[PDB]
């Protein structure tokens, strides 16, 4: 296992957790961590 | 012209990004006076220094004759 | 160059709200090397 001066390229972490709405949880979305409750929302969120 | 494409290229902590824009302009040359901001389309782990940049063109067969367009460069700074 | 060279400095979203970031970015109207193509 190569770790040079590079982006690491080569991992193996990954986390599928079930997602729960209208309730107050603490959530972790892709390293973003906070406490609260997730809802469906009509933001136009642009693709980036 | 008919068309206009913007890049922006950076080398960050052995990331490249490529930030790409499309924006049709009738204009005989020069940039136009409009404001498009550049959505990131290529983010690439590459992890090399970039000191030298140079651009590659599509040479037209008459002996070579290239097509009558204008590129141009602009440094980034803090 | 105008007023271009501008691109979103994040994948951030915002809102009808004016954000000041400190980046490598295009001066306003600095002078940009042009080159035509074709050479006569």
């Amino acid at each position: 296992f190569e770790l040079l001066h590079a982006p690491a390229t080569v991992c193996g972490p990954k986390k599928s957790t079930n997602l729960v709405k209208n309730k107050c949880v603490n959530f972790n979305f892709n390293g973003l961590t906070g406490t609260g409750v997730l809802t469906e929302s009509n933001k136009k969120f642009l693709p980036f | 012209f008919k068309n206009l494409r913007e890049f922006v290229f950076k080398n960050i902590d052995g990331y490249f990004k490529i930030y790409s824009k499309h924006t049709p302009i009738n204009l005989v040359r020069d940039l136009p006076q409009g404001f498009s901001a550049l959505e990131p389309l290529v983010d690439l782990p590459i992890g090399i220094n970039i000191t030298r940049f140079q651009t590659l063109l599509a040479l037209h067969r008459s002996g070579w004759t290239a097509g009558a367009a204008a590129y141009y460069v602009g440094y980034l700074q803090p | 160059s105008f007023t271009r060279g501008v691109y979103y400095p994040d994948k951030v979203f915002r809102s009808s709200v004016l954000h000041s970031t400190q980046d490598l970015f295009l001066p306003f109207f600095s002078n940009v090397t042009w080159f035509h193509a074709i050479h006569v």
